[PDB]
């Protein structure tokens, strides 16, 4: 029998956590692998849907964002994609479109998610309301937070569905993650939420 | 359908390598 498995690519300026987002989850931490002919370590996520174990394989970088772009080996049969950012950072989300673009351009309409990491910190720089991009196109966007593992799931859950069809999936178990090694406020966590909802209904 | 055990990348039987890394095939 055959498995279910996609090819995630995981873009955006490098600090913004994207290593320290797909470690999150052990097993695919511990399997993960390593293309050293393209400097990519390899991760396969399972998650358990309603309907089965589905597995992301997320292709994450050995740093070469911080000097110019990826070379098309990394983006090649990508077949779905989380563009990250830092919420600290504002020219990291000023570089969105950019990954964006460098992407498309070698993935023709492959299904994206905008991610707005480190939402665990106070001082928030990129508030809710100036996260648009995601306003255009086919951009499902989440606030995240990898080291307190907040809406960790959300992004793959949403991928899932478009990849198999299937709006009624659920994750029937939370994979296994590590433990937060900071605390998301639930007060943070909640305007953070309602900034987000109150922003959907209204520009 | 195979699969690359070093990416984990689901190459063609026509593909003799990988359309990815340029990884033989087993
Ligand atoms: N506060 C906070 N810091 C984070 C988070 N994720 C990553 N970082 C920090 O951001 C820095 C760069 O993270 P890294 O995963 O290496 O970013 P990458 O270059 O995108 O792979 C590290 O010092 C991390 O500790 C987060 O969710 N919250
Ligand atoms: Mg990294
Ligand atoms: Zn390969």
């Amino acid at each position: 029998e055959p498995q279910v498995q996609f090819k995630l690519v995981l873009v955006g300026d490098g600090g913004t956590g994207k290593t320290t987002f797909v470690k999150r989850h052990l097993t695919g931490e511990s399997e993960k692998k390593y293309v050293a002919t393209l400097g990519v370590e390899v991760h396969p996520l399972v998650f358990h849907t309603n309907r089965g174990p589905i597995k992301f394989n997320v292709w994450d970088t050995a740093g070469q964002e911080k000097f110019g772009g990826l070379r098309d080996g990394y983006y090649i049969q990508a077949q779905c994609a989380i563009i990250m950012f830092d919420v600290t950072s504002r020219v990291t989300y000023k570089n969105v479109p950019n990954w964006h673009r460098d992407l498309v351009r070698v993935c023709e309409n492959i299904p994206i998610v905008l991610c707005g990491n480190k939402v665990d910190i106070k001082d928030r720089k990129v508030k809710a309301k100036s996260i648009v991009f995601h306003r255009k196109k086919n951009l499902q966007y989440y606030d995240i937070s990898a080291k307190s593992n907040y809406n960790f799931e959300k992004p793959f859950l949403w991928l899932a569905r478009k990849l198999i069809g299937d709006p009624n999936l659920e994750f029937v178990a939370m994979p296994a993650l590590a433990p937060p090694e900071v605390v998301m406020d639930p007060a943070l966590a909640a305007q953070y939420e309602h900034d987000l909802e109150v922003a959907q209904t209204t520009a | 359908s195979w699969q690359c055990d070093t990416c984990l990348l689901q190459n063609k039987v026509t593909d003799n390598k990988c359309i990815a890394c340029q990884a033989a095939k087993l």
